[PDB]
């Protein structure tokens, strides 16, 4: 009954042919909250049905109503709750980060930096491993719009996860920090800043350095060498 | 509503066609929302907050001038000046903006003359790139068709701008297309602008700052080649050698110890010109042989450096075979 409920919600959203209406926007917001509630329940049926269903709803509506969507989409990032809900959410929204306009990109950056600081500290391995393909897409679409101090704070936030013991969180922090510095604003200055920080982490080498940290620093340098050319 | 840029490019080309084919401007029946949105895109480009502005800007300016033939031309020149005087590098934003402006203002009363002077001064501010030199070849041809006195004065003015830039290696001549455009620029330029051989020789016999870098050598030898083709073509033999007789041009300008300290850190004009040529050959061959392939130079720099040596040996062959240069051949037979 819940599967057919989410599916009839889909077939009643799409078959309106009524766009830019306040009733349709309110119905779409309530039903979008219902979709990311449909994607939470623990079974392989309801999650996958709501997943393909929500992809149909998003791809059917990229033309007309884009900013109402990503308004509701960032509203259900900011809640910062379940792993699977935020995971599928951040999938879709990193994929749709490049459909924004450069008129509205600065508020989405100002509001996406605290949520990236929040979800950069989550100890779940799957949330990190799906944050691997999000900071490149968001910081390629939005990255040229921040100032210096915000990118310094957000780089220190991703550097503070190089100390962990899981391999996935270290490689996602590495790829995240490097892909922040790929598209930032002044690429060579941030490359020199990460070289200063990473060589400061291993200053004189005849010391104890918590070898997981050494692995993380070498993985950051493996991602950072190919762009110093 | 979009963000993909090739859609925006095709929409601007479709509107350029709809304004070329003489329909009314009834696509915006009441208001002017589209063109104000285009001006807002100019604001977002000039700030720098745009992702793929490289592939959109000439179609925007072509649409603006093709609309303004019915927006003033001064507003289009002020937008191009706003991109130029405050923005990114100029091979993608400023010069593809200058192409549809200059091509659709010279080829196709007093206000036109003032805008011509402003656009010419803008091109004089951006001489350093060879695409501006192609655009200025179009300038010189469209001035030579109209009147010759303006042609001679404007050629004189850009000639004594362009020769100190060749003297101080400030001209980007790293490509073969840059030498091609530079040589066709000096061919199409007026003969009375280059007729005293003072400035063509004071910019010829020059020494670079440090020839330890590959690009400095490459720009210096490109300047020497691109002025030496003019000295072979435009001027005779006795005039050049007498002009070297009057000016104190020593043949020990680039001697062996001068080249070595730059890499580490009674005379006939026959003698000076011949030793200068053969020692430029020495620099090119000793640099092609004993330099590494990916350590010191790139792959395109290697082909253009080999290609410079090819064109300089061709210039030596044309000096030795044409029969117009007799004294230089006698000097080379007594200097080899």
């Amino acid at each position: 009954d819940r599967v057919n409920h989410c599916l009839t919600i889909c077939e009643n959203i799409v078959a309106q042919s009524v766009r830019n209406s306040p009733e349709f926007q309110k119905l779409l917001g309530i039903a979008m909250e219902l979709f990311l509630l449909c994607s939470d329940d623990a079974e392989s049926d309801v999650r996958m049905v709501a997943d393909e269903c929500l992809n149909k709803v998003i791809k059917a509506l990229m033309d007309s109503n884009l900013p109402r969507l990503q308004l509701e989409l960032y509203k259900e990032i900011k809640k910062n709750g379940a792993p699977r809900s935020l995971r599928a959410a951040l999938w879709r929204f990193a994929e749709l980060a490049h459909l924004v306009r450069p008129q509205k990109c600065r508020p989405y950056l100002v509001n996406l930096l605290p949520c990236l600081t929040r979800t950069s500290k989550r100890p779940e391995e799957s949330v990190q491993e799906t944050l691997a393909a999000a900071v490149p897409k968001i910081m390629a679409s939005f990255g040229n719009f921040a100032n210096d101090n915000e990118i310094k704070v957000l780089l220190k936030a991703f550097i503070a996860n190089l100390k962990s013991s899981s391999p996935t969180i270290r490689r996602t922090a590495a790829g995240s920090a490097v892909s922040i510095c790929q598209h930032s604003r002044r690429t060579q200055y941030f490359y020199s800043w990460l070289l200063n920080v990473l060589l400061g982490l291993l200053v004189p080498v005849e010391d104890e350095h918590s070898t997981l940290l050494i692995l993380g620093v070498l993985l950051t340098l493996r991602y950072l060498v190919p762009l110093l050319q | 509503t979009t963000t993909c840029v090739q859609l925006q490019k095709q929409v601007l080309d479709l509107l350029a066609q709809l304004v070329q084919l003489r329909v009314n401007y009834c696509l915006l029946d009441s208001d002017q929302v589209f063109i104000g949105f285009v001006l807002k895109q100019f604001e977002y480009i000039e700030v720098g907050q745009f992702r793929e502005s490289e592939a959109i800007i000439p179609n925007i300016f072509f649409f603006l001038v093709l609309l303004s033939y019915e927006i003033g031309i001064p507003k289009i020149i002020q937008l191009c000046d706003g991109i130029m005087a405050s923005g990114r590098k100029a091979v993608t934003h400023a010069i593809p903006a200058l192409q549809p402006i200059v091509h659709d203002l010279f080829v196709l009363g007093k206000e036109l003359e003032t805008q011509k002077e402003v656009v010419v001064s803008m091109l004089l501010r951006l001489i350093q790139y060879h695409q501006v030199l192609e655009m200025f070849i179009l300038v010189l041809q469209q001035c030579h068709k109209e009147n010759e006195d303006k042609w001679k004065r404007l050629s004189r003015q850009i000639a004594d701008i362009i020769l100190p830039m060749l003297a101080k290696q400030q001209m980007h001549i790293d490509s073969h297309e840059a030498l091609g455009v530079l040589n066709t620029l000096f061919e199409i330029l007026a003969p009375s602008s280059l007729r005293p051989v003072d400035m063509l020789l004071r910019s010829m016999f020059v020494t670079p700052n440090t020839m330890a870098s590959v690009s400095t050598v490459q720009l210096w030898i490109s300047g020497i080649l691109a002025i030496l083709r003019v000295l072979i073509s435009q001027s005779t033999e006795d005039i050049v050698l007498s002009r070297i007789q009057e000016l104190s041009f020593s043949p020990y300008l680039i001697s062996c110890t001068v080249i070595n300290r730059l890499r580490d850190g009674k005379n006939l004009p026959e003698e000076t010109f011949s030793r200068f040529l053969l020692q430029l050959v020495g620099i090119l061959l000793e640099d092609i042989v004993t330099k590494q392939l990916k350590v010191e130079m790139s792959e395109q720099q290697h082909t253009f450096y080999c290609q410079e040596l090819g064109t300089l040996l061709m210039c030596l062959i044309h000096i030795f075979k044409s029969g117009m240069f007799r004294r230089i051949t006698a000097a080379a037979t007594r200097l080899f």
